[PDB]
């Protein structure tokens, strides 16, 4: 069916451009207007302005004006948008959208701070039906996501937001699940940090 | 540019009982053309939006049929006949009739239900952090009801409120709960000092805390 790949993340430093993509498939690209949103973490929507891919006539909020540019290539079905001389007030989620169908976005971190992969450390039991957990600390920017047994447990799952302490994030993730199956059965924590496009697993072994 | 104002900003409502989300535009929102191009969206925390309602009343297919919207000129509804856990998250109203599009602030959708009791889990540092001179004790308050909560530390039965993190969920997508994450950092050498570690919660549940522990 339909869908719009964007990148997870992007970290840049101020003053910089960068160009993010949206990748689309599963209908033919030129028959429908590719709009671009911005959000900002914890805020509300932002309406960028959109490009018809058949001829590139292209709208622009004019809160946008030449921070942001518009452009296609039809040869790849993808949709770019081009911001120039970035700044903190540019930090934030960008969705690339079509009728009735959204992207997953793409967190843009604009900061000249270095990628800082994660440490992941898991959360046993020091001893029915048990608890077990994933700590992901000390991890710059924005975001992580978190799986368990690569999608296959889902739930009884609690993934939670993450706080910011010295300039580093951390999260946690905890899934409940039946005594019967652990440690009996393999549990493992998946960690993915596209920024540094770093992965990480964790088998959940007994303490 | 034309603006969009929801109301409320929270709508907080009993299971089976039918929900209300007004919105309102600065300026009427009929085209030139005769369409009246207000639309409804739905983000779920963590997700991308999800478009519901199109042309005010047209509803996506792949939406449950207790959804409906109705209004016209700047004045404008979405019904639930019924909510659902499901239907947990931010109500967005957008408009495409004048350029720029605009879209409302949101309206948070919540969901009434009985009283739960957190279940409490504690765990210590991780073998492998340790080693790398840092430590962090954790704490999970998962599944409770109500929101209203809160969490003390305990080192050797004395407080502890520095190097404390906190994290909360939104209402759970199946049961309507809340859960929530402490976590306290410490370095190895204050770590290693002392014996006994006591994460405790504060919920209506309970007449006293909530309290569990362990010690090395």
């Amino acid at each position: 069916q339909v869908q719009l790949l964007e990148s997870g993340a992007e970290l840049v430093k101020p003053g910089a451009p960068v160009r993010l993509s949206c990748k689309a498939s599963g209908y033919t690209f030129t028959n429908y207007w590719m709009n671009w949103v911005k959000q900002r973490p914890g805020r509300g929507l932002e309406w960028i302005g959109r490009i018809d891919p058949s001829d590139s006539e292209t709208h622009y909020n004019q809160n946008f004006k030449d921070k942001a540019t518009l452009t296609v290539d039809k040869s790849s079905s993808t949709a770019y948008i081009q911001l120039s001389s970035l700044t903190s007030e540019d930090s934030a989620v960008y969705y690339c959208a079509r009728s009735g169908y959204w992207g997953q976005g793409t967190t843009l971190t604009v900061s000249s701070a270095k990628t800082t992969p994660p440490s992941v450390y898991p959360l046993a039991p020091g001893s029915s039906m048990v608890t077990l957990g994933c700590l992901v600390k000390g991890y710059f920017p924005e975001p992580v996501t978190v799986t368990w047994n690569s999608g296959s447990l889902s739930s009884g799952v609690h993934t939670f937001p993450a706080v910011l302490q010295s300039d580093l994030y951390t999260l946690s993730s905890s899934v409940t699940v039946p005594s019967s199956t652990w440690p009996s059965e393999t549990v493992t924590c998946n960690v993915a940090h596209p920024a540094s496009s770093t992965k990480v697993d964790k088998k959940i072994v007994p303490r | 540019e034309l603006e969009m104002t929801q109301s409320p900003l929270t709508l907080s409502v009993t299971t089976g009982q039918p929900a209300s989300i007004s919105c309102k535009s600065s300026q009427s929102l009929l085209d030139s053309d005769g369409k009246t191009y207000l639309n409804w969206l739905l983000q779920r925390p963590g997700q991308s939006p999800k478009r519901l309602i199109y042309l005010v009343s047209k509803v996506d297919s792949g939406v449950p049929d207790r959804f409906t919207g109705s209004g016209s000129g700047t004045d404008f509804t979405l019904k639930i006949s019924r909510v659902e856990a499901e239907d947990l998250g931010v109500y967005y109203c957008w408009q495409g009739t004048h350029s720029p599009l605009t879209f409302g602030a949101g309206t948070k959708l919540e969901l009434k239900r009985a009283d739960a009791a957190p279940t409490v889990s504690i765990f210590p540092p991780s073998s492998e952090q340790l080693t790398s001179g840092g430590a962090s004790v954790v704490c999970f308050l998962n599944n409770f009801y109500p929101k209203d909560i809160n969490v003390k530390w305990k080192i050797d039965g004395s407080e502890r409120q520095n190097g404390v993190l906190n994290s909360w969920t939104d209402q759970d997508s199946k049961d309507s709960t809340y859960s929530m994450s402490s976590t306290l950092t410490l370095t190895k050498d204050e770590y290693e000092r002392h014996n006994s570690y006591t994460c405790e919660a504060t919920h209506k549940t309970s007449t006293s805390p909530i309290v569990k522990s362990f010690n090395r």
